[PDB]
């Protein structure tokens, strides 16, 4: 009611206090400074009152119990002394919290994360339910940022080093079951008496009497604290690159906090918001995120959603199998493929079941439950039993004619309600449906190479589609744990053809004589993983080889790789790890290290000269000719929102994300300051370095693409 | 009214028969070899289920059973519905009758839907011979009874005192009748020897069982009933049966020993089915809802017989009793059957069985009837065969026969089926079919 | 509109139970100790028809199942009438579901004499805990397998390479759902967490109990239907229930530690059904006929219900479910009930169930009823102690508490029983009895 906040103060007749956390806004349980303020207040007047023995904390939320700090606060700091502040205020409160002599507990139900274990390691005991959605964790380093108090001091020796360092860097998730036998959480209590089992907890005599002993006390001291530290800070820029702050940072706020006491991490902790949280990287990790969850929220159409329960798939093989995995293992939805022959049938079987039971092979699950998804894999070879299939998605070779074929059948074998889609290669959707009895149930799906990794896909409405199957269609990937983006149906669409310059100019470069791992370290080392060509192959040489005619007939001859040479390749068998040979070393007798690439690849390129283009050099043209492409494409409105182009690139091809994404580039890199630069660099080898109209538009007066607030 | 009941629901509705579903069936070596019970019933219900259009929340009873029992999930029908995609408040149940519980099922089947209390039920089973569950010898079963209730840790050593001789060894599987040890061989060949029938007699019947069922098979008449397996090492799928032989001729297996008695063993292995594995699955639901549901079903039914007759001698020959409690029972005989078929679970045991069927003597006295049943013709006689050919699962080739038979009926266009089958413990399943 | 089954025949006729007889119960490793299930089939069954005098040849169906199963005995109902002395010629089976075969046996019965293919049937079963066909370890009974299909002398040697010293470890036996691996005591035990159940109330219950099973073996109430057992070494009968524990006081249940979960778990042995063995067979037959050979019916049928429901929680639920579609069927309301019985297996899930059969907001979602079942009265509910006394033989508490009831109103006047009872897999039996 804009003055009780979420912590209520509840007093049952015996002496102890139930304290339940009910956010008036929002579901989930989040943390603002107001609060931090009242429960001040609200322990004050619990202080005064004698009679009390214990306090227990209550979720007040089947959601989540605390869900942590609003980034939004994060995003409101000034200039260092907010960040200390806020850090500040939060250790004196926390100081006051775990400075009461009574026993303090806090039951953990729904979600308990950064801003959430605040509170956890101010209580003395705690609780978490065998409810399979309660969690624990600090998910901060994603942000480029760290806990806000305690986190870093009071955490490590309550629990250990090992486990906290890992848990503040790698940013894993935590349950309930493995939180236990860790230490943490001293018990998982039901649910039902959740509330009830810390009443006793509250009753126990001992806040901390007889804490729980180190087995891993062997390094407990100076020892081997820093032998620890250079091996994680040495692997950490191995695997950081040196470009991610609050990386070392976390290893220099933690040594001093475990060192010369508890005051000083206190203070390095503060210090730590003062330069980490006013951070290029910081707030590009924080406005991706706020572009992320937005996307998520955001439903794609307007019209209201139809039933889908039943999903046809029209081809198998491999990706077949692993579309159906996702929408099997993850969705759990009902299934049916028709397959000529039953071999498809037989190794896509095979290799869901691939994927399948290594979950088991790793403990964490059991065949029990493993059989049961097995039997909503349904195979066949005929059109029977298709009648009552939601939808009918394509998996066929991409014949124009076999696919106007057999969308055309389907519709015969298949009921009217049911919508059908189509990742199409390259043929437009439109023109896949042309003699279509029921176009606008004609849609476009977009995947990629095997998506269990990749989290994105691609909407592909033609002319002729209602708005509800473009709603039905969205809705899947948010059920599918997918992110939707809305693409308008045009020859090399958005993420492909902002990809191609990515590979075209690397294979460009590499063949005038420059060495593949010294570009490959240096791009890698800039903020793009994994190398160029070893993305090429493995993805597959040909379909990113199949799009450039279609690019080239798009829109012009840059896309065009040089002649005779990446083709010359696809027919010598050497066509990557699906054939067992090209690039890197495929045998991997190299006791599973990084194989240096193949010996006979250099022979075969040109390969004349020398590495002449300097190692940032690449990097800054491997990112304009998509930046080129990226203001190009959105030029014509490829994208629905900028937001969503934004997201579209850096999750779906590899832009840093400590530099936000392509346009979060160019408004850092001074909006059009890259465009002189870049013309410089069209001067020197060819127009295909030239600037955008748009680009020119908006760099020459002087604009960001980004109205916004800045 | 006197002999023939009606087999018509409360409503006025008739019971009518739906299509099934057949695994193919393999020796217990070639395939299915270490596949548990449990996933075959698994295999045949998702996918015959999700073949037609029918939903799984509308079905609210369905049975399978084998006659190889695994001790693990006593109860086998609960896993069945749990794992695959049916209801979670079904009514699964399992019953209990040697190499006919297909047909226990169906008369139980039947009856659950006569009541009114369930408007459609699935009928099917599984059945194995390469995962039969090994028991302890009896003596090292009663000694790990104690040691589990003892106290003390020095009364379990004087336990073990008593663990001597080759206990050690466990109990092969044995399947002669418990009190009787007839291995339903002997018995079989006695019958050969008590009715006259020669191993020249047979031999032919094997030949002529092996054929008119390859050439189904050749015909491809019986597909769109015969799964293809799939299995976890999906290496490949199977296709056609294995076990069927319909290539050698008749006068290659008549060189052969005795499977029995090995001296005048007029039967063998030959002449005698092999057991197989595979499952089945089938739906019975009644008429009216086939129709306000809008679905034909394969064929309808006539009625059922089972009879039971002391274990002595000729157990095999229930069918034989069996036969005109069937027809009478419908008030039809055989000149108004087209078709019939048999088990032929033995080479001979049966063409008595025919020969007792035209015998007048047998069913003028055994069986207090004033005439014979009457004799019946080869030609509409297992015109896909029987067991001499694809195998004999204990408690799947009911239903199989059924499937075989409804289709043939659909191929013949209409008529009016007719099976028999002979059950251990002096068992004989016979019923009258129509494909109306 | 009234969803209500009529019980009466093609005639009309109303399905009648005319008697039985309980075998009396005794603890794992008592004086029923190594005794095989199969002899309490002949033993149970046996003196009944000469205690009755009713003919062995008139009955012409009767199933008896049993929870513990033994390999040795596939089809235990041919092996009884094959032990006893009814006629050979009967046409029986076996049947098995959970703790409620009985009312399984019920079930599947009292329609076998709706078709008018038979008139009289018997209900029982036997389970006893004393006795367990324990096997080896799975991939040892694997192991055998190719043994017995191996050709090369030399090949068995390369087969036995592959052993282990835990290897000869037998499989000790398991209550927990196979699929969800929870004790039936968790499951009760989960609910006392769920919706409170204190350990005062459930012990209480079981002196409650023992107060009111002793004090019917002190009235000697349950003697007419209660077998005096011997032991074939024949040393001296059992005449009473040792398993009951009439003199105890609820602190001695309370100083008992939780069994299942001793952290803060409210059951423990004394307010759980312990191991118990026995036998039960009880006689179901029309009441055409009871009068065509002059009988008089000890008292009558009018419903049945089961329910299937979740097992991941509150399994024990059934009765909760299944008390108002029996009384839907019956046309009838708990308040229309001389005496209202439940099967005691925990206290815990007692005092749940009786308080969801009270719960309205339970029958607004689960059910959807237009109101709740009603208020169980402890004075009418299981007046003969319950299941917590007697204990739980598995299979025969089913029939068991048919005895006393029918026992019990006749007893009283007519009135009409009932009885609910819960079983494995999220399984519920109710129904209403009539007793005239």
């Amino acid at each position: 009611m804009e003055m009780t906040s979420a912590f209520t103060l509840n007093v049952r007749l015996d002496n102890i206090a139930v304290i339940t956390i009910d956010v008036p806004g929002e579901k989930m349980n989040t943390l603002k400074a107001e609060f931090a303020s009242q429960v001040r207040a609200i322990i004050k007047q619990l202080r005064e009152n004698k009679e009390l023995r214990g306090v227990v904390f209550v979720s007040a939320k089947p959601d989540n119990f605390i869900a942590g700090a609003d980034i939004n606060m994060i995003g409101n700091c000034k200039t260092a002394q907010e960040a200390e502040a806020l850090a500040r205020q939060g250790q004196q409160l926390m100081a006051e919290i775990h400075a009461l002599p009574i026993q303090v507990i806090a039951a953990i139900h729904g979600a308990c994360l950064g801003g959430g274990l605040e509170l956890a390691l101010a209580c003395h005991g705690r609780v978490c339910t065998d409810d399979p959605k309660t969690v624990l964790g600090l998910p901060e380093v994603q942000l480029g940022l760290l806990p806000g108090s305690g986190g870093t001091q009071r955490l490590p020796r309550l629990i250990g080093v090992s486990t906290a360092l890992e848990m503040i860097l790698t940013g894993k998730q935590l349950r309930a079951k493995q939180a236990l036998k860790l230490g943490l959480v001293d018990d998982v209590v039901p649910h039902s008496i959740l509330l009830e089992a810390a009443v006793e907890l509250a009753k126990k005599e001992r806040p901390s009497s007889r804490p729980l002993p180190v087995r891993e006390r062997i390094l407990a001291g100076p020892l081997g604290r820093a032998l620890l530290f250079k091996m994680v800070g040495k692997k950490t820029e191995h695997k950081t690159q040196g470009n991610y702050p609050a990386t070392e940072r976390i290893l220099e706020v933690v040594e001093t906090g475990l060192a010369q006491g508890t005051s000083s991490g206190y203070d390095a902790e503060a210090r730590a918001f003062g330069e980490l949280a006013m951070t290029p990287q910081s707030q590009a990790l924080r406005s991706i995120f706020f572009a992320s969850t937005d996307v998520k929220k955001d439903p794609g159409s307007d019209a209201p959603p139809a039933p889908l329960n039943s999903v046809g798939i029209l081809g198998g093989g491999l990706m077949g199998g692993g579309i159906a995995y996702v929408t099997a293992c993850k969705a759990g939805i009902p299934v049916r493929i028709k397959d000529i022959n039953p071999q498809g049938i037989n190794h896509a079987l095979k290799y869901s079941w691939d994927q399948l039971e290594g979950k088991v092979r790793r403990r964490h699950l059991k065949a029990s439950e493993r059989d049961k998804q097995l039997a909503l894999i349904s195979g066949t070879t005929d059109y029977r039993g298709f009648a009552h299939r939601d939808l009918i998605i394509e998996a066929v070779f991409e014949n124009l004619e076999l696919k106007q074929q057999m969308v055309a059948e389907v519709e015969q074998n298949c009921a009217a309600h049911t919508i059908f889609a189509s990742n199409t290669s390259s043929l437009p959707i439109g023109d896949i449906a042309a003699h279509a009895t029921r176009p606008e149930q004609v849609i476009g799906l977009h995947f990629f190479s095997p998506v269990e990794k990749m989290p994105l896909v691609e909407i592909i409405p033609h002319a002729g589609t209602s708005a509800q199957t473009i709603a039905t269609t969205v809705k899947l990937a948010k059920k599918q744990g997918k992110t939707p983006i809305v693409v308008r149906d045009k020859a090399g669409f958005y993420v492909n053809r902002i990809l191609a310059p990515y590979i075209n100019e690397a294979i460009r470069m590499l063949t005038q004589g420059e060495r593949v791992e010294h570009i490959d370290a240096a791009l890698v080392k800039f903020g793009f993983p994994v190398g160029p060509i070893q993305l090429l192959d493995e993805v597959g040489i040909d379909t990113g080889t199949k799009i450039i005619p279609v690019l080239e007939a798009a829109y012009g001859e840059r896309f065009s790789a040089p002649a005779n040479v990446v083709s010359s390749i696809l027919n010598d068998d050497r066509k990557g790890r699906k054939n067992g040979r090209g690039f890197y070393l495929y045998g991997q007798k190299g006791r599973k290290s990084k194989k240096q690439v193949d010996p006979a690849i250099y022979p075969l390129i040109g390969t004349q000269g020398q590495g002449r283009i300097s190692a940032p050099q690449v990097a800054e043209r491997c990112v304009m000719l998509m930046l080129n492409e990226a203001v190009r494409c959105v030029d014509e409105q490829v994208i629905r929102s900028v937001r969503d182009g934004d997201i579209g690139a850096v999750f779906g091809i590899g832009f840093p994300p400590f530099l936000g994404g392509p346009f979060r580039y160019i408004d850092s890199l001074g909006a059009g300051e890259v465009v002189a630069i870049m013309q410089r660099l069209a001067t020197q080898y060819g127009s295909r370095f030239t600037p955008c109209e748009r680009l020119v538009e908006m760099g020459a007066r002087g604009e960001s693409f980004w109205k916004t607030t800045a | 009214m006197g002999q023939v009941l009606p087999l018509v629901t409360r409503q006025g509705d008739r019971i009518a028969i739906v299509s099934g579903l057949r695994t193919p069936f393999a020796r217990q070596a070639t395939a299915f070899h270490g596949i548990p019970a449990v996933d075959l019933g698994k295999m045949v219900v998702g996918e015959l289920l999700a073949r037609s259009e029918i939903p799984a929340e509308v079905i609210e009873q369905l049975v399978f059973g084998q006659v190889v029992q695994m001790p693990e999930a006593p109860n086998i029908a609960r896993e069945i519905v749990l794992g695959t995609g049916m209801n979670v408040h079904t009514d699964a149940y399992s019953v209990s009758r040697a190499c006919a519980t297909s047909f226990q099922a169906v008369a139980n089947v039947a009856e659950s839907l006569m009541a009114g209390t369930i408007r459609a039920g699935i009928a099917g089973g599984a059945d194995s011979s390469s995962v039969l569950p090994i028991g302890v010898s009896k003596k090292l079963a009663r000694v790990l009874v104690d040691v589990n209730k003892a106290r003390t840790m020095s009364q379990r050593l004087k336990l073990f005192s008593r663990l001597r001789l080759r206990d050690l060894m466990p109990v092969p599987p044995a399947v002669a009748e418990y009190s009787t040890g007839l291995r339903m061989g002997d018995t079989a060949e006695q019958m050969a020897k008590t009715y006259g029938i020669t191993r020249e007699q047979q031999d032919a019947l094997a030949h002529r069982s092996h054929q008119r069922a390859a050439q189904a098979w050749s015909d491809g008449k019986l597909k769109e009933e015969v799964m293809t397996a799939f299995i976890p090492p999906y290496k490949q799928p199977l296709v056609e049966d294995n076990n069927i032989r319909g290539n050698s001729s008749l006068a290659d297996y008549a060189k052969l020993r005795p499977a029995f008695d090995r001296k005048h063993g007029t039967v063998t292995a030959a002449n005698s089915t092999p057991l197989t594995d595979g499952a089945a699955a089938v739906i019975l639901m009644t008429e009216s809802r086939a129709k306000e549901l809008g679905l034909v079903p394969l064929g309808y039914l006539r009625s059922y017989a089972f009879t039971a007759i002391d274990v002595w001698q000729d157990m095999l020959l229930g069918p034989a009793w069996s036969t005109p409690l069937a027809l009478e029972r419908a008030g039809l005989t055989m000149s108004d059957l087209t078709l019939i078929d048999m088990h032929e679970a033995f080479a001979a045991q049966t063409l008595a069985n025919i020969q007792l069927l035209g015998s007048e003597r047998f069913a003028r006295e055994a069986l207090g009837r004033a005439h014979a049943t009457g004799e019946v013709d080869d030609s509409k006689f297992n015109v896909l065969g029987g067991s001499i050919a694809y195998g004999h699962p204990f408690a799947a080739t009911g239903a199989r026969m059924i499937t075989q038979t409804l289709h043939e009926l659909r191929r013949r266009g209409g008529g009016f089926g007719l099976v028999t089958a002979c059950a251990a413990g002096g068992l004989g399943a016979a019923m009258v079919l129509e494909a109306e």
